[PDB]
């Protein structure tokens, strides 16, 4: 024997809900280290645990298209800041808050190119004249006075542009690789909000300018604080993007006008972890937009890994919800500030190769918090061991992300994606890439489809009887929450006119009739409006 | 498949003179030697005020390197006027495009700005010039009167441009009309003779050109790339370009015509901001002349095994079928960030096998993005998805990345072989290099040994010291190779011959040459012609008995073969490379005889025989297949003896059952060297002597269809023997069955209708579903799941209608979702009632009158089903508050149906059938 080992080694304790944590460092993940020696092809089991706490400090960079359409905006936005903070402070202590201006890349066919010298300056023709082409500026940088951010804002001055597509990628670069300028605590919640109304230019789009130089990456800033290489230098991929937003743990949203929006959701859609809200003309409604974003960026806990050497490989068993698991995820939504959630993972080396400390992380998407894993290897005609597909010989050890006998299966499961985010529809299980629905009458990749399901009407029963009720299942299960995530109300009497949903009713337990209401708007609504006072036979 | 990579040439340029990033072959037919054209936008030029107006330069292949500027242009800015210039040339971007018959080359400068002759401006509309040795002529196809955005003013024309094979540049400007791009085609001879220095128009005669589309269009960027080919019937080429910006980021490609310049076939990127376009190119990849697109998505991001999303670019590769339809295909980039179809150019044949190579490029790729050029070849099945090579980038880094790859063409021979060459440019250190193919040779090995089997006590070539009569057994080794360029003459090969070589460093080698004695003997031939196998052949002997154990092990001889150098051009040779699916390695077997005794040799009998067992293959699906063989050897010993399984087209061999301990896990692996399919077994080389075997083969068999009925394999052994080599083959055929698993699932929307409804009046003539009572919505699905599809079935659908003359669930109307079509025996919706405008319990059909909907479906694959969506809604007369007990009611629905025809037709069908029925019962809830 050569015992394989996974000594744990560093530990504070999730901080339960302390986010000021007066010197308790506050920790979001449970064993801040660890250390696993593997002997020759063997695998070792280790926990890990994650926390939304409570009370966790949020960084907000306010970055705005400064195109003339923007007028209206810049108005009902300079109150802001002040009226930002009311709102937040019912969620954090300590709330930074910044801003930052861009338009487009201030050069030949995008600026307004100079026909009279009487334009490097002004938006001439119609007589109303505006600030000159910038692309990227940084005003005001994260602070405490959130006045002070109503200072700056009400002192941002418009532009104006040819192209219709602005150069906004390069912005929400800068304003993330350029840590120090935007200034971007340590612990903390950092969030970048994207306002704007038009189109974008991707990467390779600057190529017409004569702009060769593909992005890279690095903080382009001076003392003026005006982002130097925007004419110089390309827009940034939308993976460049990706690589960078997650590494500087910032958190991109998109707050749009519904003009542009379905556009900007299939970005986020290659944007993993990007969330996309419907702004306004007047742009009043970013707050309410922000605030509601937070929710969605505390409410998931997608595990990431980093490094991690090429013979072990993970496996993970995730587990959210009253230590009922599920198998093969690492990731969990609908989660309150607060929960604590495990994930359990599985390191595993095919044949110890040579040695080094060979460290590598693993954390959840936008905390500080990891769990670094500092691995070691404690070892020190034909061959139809086949049929091939990736399998190796000996007798067939499949590859990392690859499984099964022959090596046919696989360890994905972003192909059991779905709209909902939910694997498979909830009806069914992924096996190997492809689900495999638990058939309650339907089919498709994800189990998507079921014609011959039972109207939402049957669904949501449950839902009113439980968080307004407080009986049948899921109080059962405990799953009434996270589960009937749905925002229900009582309706004053009568309930809604909008023939945008539909209206249920059902027999209760009481032998009463409940007349509900499923309905789902403007920024993914889903309130069940219950007309209050039931009809129960009277007497 | 292989260019020179010792040697290629390494041209260079000025500092930050973007030298390469285009690049062409000039190939006058003035004259007997071709050239090198590279532009160098950014480049400072002795015209009076313009800075960095680029240049071109031609650089001669004559090795001496010298490469200097092609007079284009020599004035600086026109003026319109005293101080005020009518264009400006500085910062152009001459170069950036540069294209190329023979004798006529076209320049442009994408990024020329030109002042109105209106207002005072400075609009990006672009120019090109095309000289013809002596004659320089502007065209400037978007300096038309018409100017600002809305119109070609920031066409940036020139951004790319193409001749086509009777001479008709085409040419693109992604910012014609508003960026939505266009494309201009105006013939050569139409450029020329219409020239006039002083004008800035010109309307050109024969024109071709793209109209402004709707404004949803914008910033589409048509024009930004562009390659030329026959697309449409027979003729002239036609104008193929990428829009990288169509839809919405996901990128087009339009193919237009060249003639009416109509719009004919269209292609779009499956991702957004993969800028789908960035590249494209024409070519026939696959011998059969028929122009094959390919289409460059730089940017594109797959899936790694990790599932996360890579940026490492893909390339459309759309084969033209003769039909006028497209199998396309795709392929994905190497390393993340390194653009990969950043720039494709396909090239000729870097091997001359009939079939035309391309090299797809990643700029960034290689360690410090160095870039490589992977160069995929071409087979008649379409292009080899596998790097065949890869260049490797080999400058460091100035200012910004070398851009290796970024430009390159090839398809012309610079230098004397019939081999195609290549030219790739680096813009990042302002270079471009020439790589020069290399001579294919192709060689025919062949050897064989002289007496096969050996007699210990053979007594008739004396030793070589001594004189002890022994054992003799002579091998003779031989070769041909044919070249197909310039390379012959002397193809000198260094041949290796070994003897036993299973024997490891054991060193039981039981077999030495004659006059020297080891198993090893060294050899250099030589040979030239295509056939004339050059041969020889030597003296080899077989160790006493008194010295080795055998028991049988072949003697195996093995030869080795390799060219040298020196074998290649003057100028600077060029080492010729064995084609690539060419072994240097071929090697016989020699036995020793034992057992073949009495007749003095080995006649074995050979059987196979399989027992036909779990004979059912279900039409449709992967059906698991094992063969059960039973490999006999009745007669005498018998070599090389091998199994033959001759498997169906939609066969498959998996592997050999260990799973089961009763079988023998034979040394099979499935082979295809002829046009044939086979597993191929080792029954062990000495197959003994009533020696028996018993294996299992599974497989998978797939679907075919109306295969007739039934697929068969074929067995037979055979061996190296003399005689008796071969058993009578014994045929296999298993049947092809059918079964589709169809299911009818139903479903009431409010299944459950609580009858006191909310406020609802009696109206004595209803015109609105307001007036009659709640929506009820039936649902009925026929789903085929079995493996066999299906191609006629019915659907019988009875509804409640009336009961007593009195309606119940009053149809609106029914849709339908797939093949399907209905009819109701009655008229729905007699009442014609439009949208809003502003006997116990059961009543299921016997109880009351039936509304029959008939349906017919008709093609339901192996997962496809079909729905009928029917629409009803209560009429509230389910009343009667008042005499017995008006109390609880079902409104029972039903439908059938019969699977009535399939369409394999040789194979015995079942009909298929059941049923469903879908209640809605109405209570009355409180009372
Ligand atoms: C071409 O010459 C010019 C001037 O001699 C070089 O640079 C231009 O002028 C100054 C000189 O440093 C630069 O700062 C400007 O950027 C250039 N002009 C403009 C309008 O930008 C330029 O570097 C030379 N080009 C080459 C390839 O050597
Ligand atoms: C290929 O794509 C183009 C653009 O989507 C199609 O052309 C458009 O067709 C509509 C139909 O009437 C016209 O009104 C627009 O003016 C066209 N737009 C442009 C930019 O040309 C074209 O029809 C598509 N299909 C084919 C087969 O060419
Ligand atoms: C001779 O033995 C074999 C015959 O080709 C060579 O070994 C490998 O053979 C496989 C064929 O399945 C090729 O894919 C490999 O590329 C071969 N190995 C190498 C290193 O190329 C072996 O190379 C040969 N050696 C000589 C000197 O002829
Ligand atoms: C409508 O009511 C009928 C019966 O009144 C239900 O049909 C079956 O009824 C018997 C009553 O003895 C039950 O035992 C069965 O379980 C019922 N079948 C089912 C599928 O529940 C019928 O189900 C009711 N309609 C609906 C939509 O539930
Ligand atoms: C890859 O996975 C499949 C999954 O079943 C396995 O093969 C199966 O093939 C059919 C479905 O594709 C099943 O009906 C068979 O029972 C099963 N057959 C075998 C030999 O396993 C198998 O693990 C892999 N496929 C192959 C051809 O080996
Ligand atoms: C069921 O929902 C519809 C709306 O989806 C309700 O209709 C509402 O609007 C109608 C016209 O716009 C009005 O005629 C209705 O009075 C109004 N409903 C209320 C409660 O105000 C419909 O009424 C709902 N069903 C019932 C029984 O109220
Ligand atoms: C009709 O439906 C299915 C076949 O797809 C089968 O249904 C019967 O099989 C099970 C019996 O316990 C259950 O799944 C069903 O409730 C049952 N239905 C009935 C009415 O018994 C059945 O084999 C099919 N019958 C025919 C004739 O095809
Ligand atoms: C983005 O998503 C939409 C969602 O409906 C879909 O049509 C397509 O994937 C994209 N559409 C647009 C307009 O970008
Ligand atoms: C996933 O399944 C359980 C969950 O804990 C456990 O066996 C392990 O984590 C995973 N499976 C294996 C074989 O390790
Ligand atoms: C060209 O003519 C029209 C479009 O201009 C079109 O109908 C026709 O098919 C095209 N091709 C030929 C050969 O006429
Ligand atoms: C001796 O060599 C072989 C091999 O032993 C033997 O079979 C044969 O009798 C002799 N050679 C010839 C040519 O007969
Ligand atoms: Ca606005
Ligand atoms: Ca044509
Ligand atoms: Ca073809
Ligand atoms: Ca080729
Ligand atoms: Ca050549
Ligand atoms: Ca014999």
């Amino acid at each position: 024997e050569f015992p394989v080992s996974e000594a744990r080694v560093l530990e504070d304790r999730p901080l339960s809900d302390k986010g000021s944590g007066d010197s308790s460092q506050v920790t979001q993940v449970s064993p801040q280290r660890i250390a696993l020696r593997l002997r020759p092809d063997d695998s070792k089991n280790f926990s890990i645990q994650v926390r939304q706490v409570e009370d966790y400090p949020v960084d907000i960079y306010y970055l705005m298209d400064l195109s003339y359409s923007m007028k209206d905006d810049l108005w009902s936005i300079q109150n802001l800041g002040t009226k930002l903070a009311t709102q937040m402070r019912k969620l954090t202590s300590n709330l930074r808050i910044g801003f930052g201006a861009f338009v487009d890349k201030p050069v030949s066919p995008y600026m307004y190119i100079s026909p009279p010298e009487a334009l490097e300056n002004p938006c001439y023709d119609m007589k109303t004249t505006c600030l000159p082409m910038f692309g990227y500026k940084h005003v005001l940088t994260l602070t405490d006075q959130v006045t002070r951010f109503n200072e700056e804002v009400k002192k941002q001055s418009v532009s104006r542009n040819r192209d219709a597509p602005e150069g906004g990628f390069d912005a929400i670069m800068q304003a993330t690789v350029c840590d120090e300028k935007i200034g971007w605590r340590n612990d903390a919640s950092h969030l970048l909000v994207f306002t704007t109304d038009a189109k974008t230019h991707i990467a390779l789009d600057g190529r017409l300018a004569g702009i060769v130089q593909p992005n890279d990456g690095q903080c382009h800033v001076g003392s003026d604080n005006h982002y130097s290489a925007s004419t110089t230098m390309d827009y940034p991929s939308l993976g460049l993007m990706t690589e960078k937003l997650s590494q500087k743990n910032i958190n991109l949203i998109f707050a749009v006008t519904e003009n542009v929006v379905n556009l900007y959701q299939n970005y986020s859609e290659l944007i993993p972890g990007t969330t996309v809200g419907v702004l306004s003309m007047d742009s009043s409604n970013v707050l309410q937009l922000i605030v509601d974003a937070y929710g969605k960026i505390r409410s998931k806990v997608e595990l990431e890994v980093r490094d991690l050497p090429e013979e072990l490989s993970l496996s993970f068993n995730a587990t959210c919800l009253n230590n009922e698991v599920i198998p093969g995820l690492k990731s969990c939504m609908g989660l309150k500030i607060g929960d604590t959630v495990s994930f359990s993972i599985e390191a595993k080396v095919r044949g110890c190769p040579q040695e080094k400390e060979k460290s590598f992380t693993i954390k959840p998407v936008g905390f500080k918090d990891s769990l670094i894993v500092q691995v070691t290897f404690d070892c020190d005609k034909g061959e139809m061991c086949s049929g091939h597909g990736q399998c190796s010989c000996g007798d067939c050890l499949c590859d990392s992300d690859w499984t099964g006998y022959y090596c046919n299966c696989t360890t994905r499961t972003d192909t059991c994606m779905s709209s909902n985010g939910l694997l498979c529809s909830g009806r069914g299980k992924c096996e190997c890439g492809s689900c495999v629905c638990i058939q309650p009458g339907s089919y498709g990749d994800t189990c998507e489809k079921c014609p011959t399901c039972p109207d939402a009407c049957t669904f949501k029963k449950e839902c009113v009887e439980c968080k307004k009720f407080d009986r049948e299942p899921y109080m059962t299960e405990n799953t009434c929450n996270r589960y009937c995530r749905d925002e229900i109300e009582s309706v004053k009497e009568l309930k809604d006119t909008g023939k945008d949903a539909v209206n249920c009713t059902y027999k209760n337990e009481d032998d009463c009739v409940v007349r509900f209401q499923y309905y789902e708007d403007s920024s993914g609504k889903s309130i069940l409006y219950v007309v209050e006072e039931p009809e129960c036979p009277k007497g | 498949f292989n260019l020179d990579v010792d040697s290629p040439a390494e041209y260079s340029g000025p500092e930050g003179s973007y030298f390469g990033f285009a690049v062409d072959f000039f190939v006058p037919s003035a004259s007997s030697r071709m050239f090198l054209l590279v532009g160098a936008p950014k480049a400072n030029t002795t015209q009076p005020g313009i800075v960095e107006g680029g240049q071109v330069l031609k650089c001669d292949w004559s090795s001496t390197r010298r490469c200097q500027p092609i007079e284009f242009d020599a004035t600086g800015n026109r003026d319109y006027a005293k101080d005020d210039p009518l264009e400006f040339k500085s910062h152009q971007w001459f170069g950036a495009s540069v294209r190329s018959k023979q004798d006529k080359i076209l320049a442009c400068a994408p990024l020329y700005h030109w002042r109105t002759e209106m207002k005072q401006e400075r609009e990006p509309v672009g120019t090109c010039f095309l000289q013809d040795g002596t004659k320089t002529v502007e065209y400037a196809p978007c300096r038309s009167q018409d100017i600002d955005a809305d119109g070609q003013g920031f066409c940036q024309g020139g951004f790319s441009i193409d001749f086509t094979k009777a001479d008709r540049v085409l040419l693109g400007g992604p910012g014609s009309f508003y960026w939505q791009g266009q494309l201009i085609s105006d013939q050569v001879a139409e450029i020329v003779s219409k020239y006039d220095p002083n004008v800035y128009s010109i309307k050109y005669n024969n024109q071709l050109a793209t109209r402004t589309a709707q404004a949803i269009f914008d910033d589409s960027y048509l024009g930004y790339s562009v390659a030329v080919g026959d697309f449409n019937g027979d003729g002239i080429d036609d104008f193929v370009s990428g829009v990288p910006r169509a839809a919405r980021t996901l990128g087009m490609v339009y193919i237009y015509d060249g003639k009416n310049m109509s719009s004919l076939y269209n292609f779009t990127g499956e991702q957004m901001a993969a800028y789908f376009g960035f590249s494209v190119a024409a070519t026939d990849i696959n011998g059969d002349d028929y122009a094959d697109v390919f289409i460059g998505a730089p940017l594109f991001m797959d899936r790694g095994s990790d599932g996360k999303l890579q940026e490492v670019g893909q390339v459309s590769v759309s084969l033209q079928r003769a039909s006028g339809d497209f199998q396309t295909t795709k392929l994905n980039g190497f390393e993340v960030f390194a653009r990969f179809g950043s720039a494709i150019a396909p090239l000729g044949d870097l091997d001359q096998d009939g079939f035309n190579d391309i090299a797809i490029a990643a700029p960034y790729g290689g360690e410090d993005k160095k870039g490589i050029v992977y160069i995929f070849n071409g087979r008649s099945t379409g292009l080899n998805a596998v790097p065949s090579q890869i260049l490797e980038g080999q400058w460091a880094a100035r200012s910004m990345p070398p851009s290796f790859g970024y430009s390159m063409k090839g398809a012309t021979d610079i230098d004397k072989n019939g081999y195609p060459d290549l030219i790739v440019g680096a813009f990042g250190v302002d270079r471009a290099i020439l790589y020069r193919a290399r001579p294919v040779i192709t060689v025919n090995a062949g050897l064989e040994v002289y007496p096969s089997i050996l007699n210990q006590d053979n007594k008739t070539c004396s030793l070589p010291g001594t004189a002890l009569k022994v054992s003799c057994f002579n091998v003779r080794f031989c070769l041909k190779a044919d070249g197909k360029g310039v390379l012959p003459r002397k193809l000198n090969f260094q041949v290796e011959l070994l003897l036993d070589k299973l024997k490891q460093k054991g060193a039981i080698r039981r077999a030495l040459f004659l006059y020297s004695r080891s198993p090893s003997h060294s050899k250099n031939m030589t040979i030239s012609r295509g056939g004339l196998m050059q041969c020889e052949e030597l003296i080899a002997y077989l160790r006493d008995e008194s010295e080795f154990r055998d028991k049988l092990t072949p003697i195996t001889i093995f030869m080795e073969y390799r060219l040298d150098y020196r074998t290649a051009a003057d100028t600077t040779g060029l080492q010729p490379i064995l084609n690539q699916f060419t072994p240097a390695n071929i090697s016989r077997q020699a036995h020793i005889l034992l057992d073949c005794g009495e007749d003095n040799v080995c006649k074995p009998k050979l059987e196979v025989s399989v027992d036909s067992d779990q004979k059912k293959i279900y039409i449709g699906d992967d059906n698991p297949l094992t063969l059960i063989v039973k490999a006999q050897n009745q007669g005498e010993g018998a070599y090389e003896a091998e199994l033959i399984v001759s498997i169906p087209l939609q066969a498959d061999f998996i592997g050999v059952v260990r799973n089961n301990e009763a079988l023998a896990r034979l040394s099979c692996a499935f082979k295809t060297e002829n046009q044939t399919r086979q597993v191929v077994c080792d029954l062990g080389n000495p197959m003994k002597a009533g020696t028996q075997l018993l294996a299992g083969l599974r497989f998978s068999v797939h679907q075919q269809s109306e295969m007739d009925t039934s697929v068969k394999f074929d067995l037979q052994i055979q061996s190296s023997n003399l005689f008796d080599k071969v058993s009578p083959v014994v045929s296999h055929k298993v049947d092809l069955a059918v079964l589709a698993a169809v299911e009818i699932r139903g479903v009431s929307s409010p299944d459950h209708v609580f009858l006191p409804i909310p406020n609802w009046e009696h109206k004595e003539n209803p015109e609105t579903e307001e007036d009659v009572g709640p929506v009820v919505q039936h649902i009925y699905e026929l789903r085929n799941n079995g493996p066999s599809s299906f191609s006629k079935a019915m659907l019988h659908l009875q509804w409640p209608y009336k009961y007593n003359n009195n309606t119940l669930l009053y149809i609106l109307h029914y849709d339908i979702d797939g093949p399907m079509n209905c009819t109701s025996d009655m008229e729905i919706n007699p009442l014609r009632i439009k949208i809003s405008s502003l006997d116990i319990h059961t009543l299921g059909c016997g109880v009351a009158q039936c509304l029959k909907i008939v349906c017919q479906v008709g093609r339901l694959d192996r997962g496809k089903s079909a729905i009928l969506y029917v629409k009803s809604l209560l009429w509230t007369e389910t009343f009667m508050n008042k005499e017995n007990q008006n109390h609880s009611y079902s409104l029972k629905s039903s439908a059938s149906f019969n699977v009535i025809e399939f369409p394999y037709k040789n194979l015995p069908i079942e009909d298929i059938t059941n049923s469903t029925l879908v209640t809605t019962n109405v209570t009355w809830g409180i009372q």
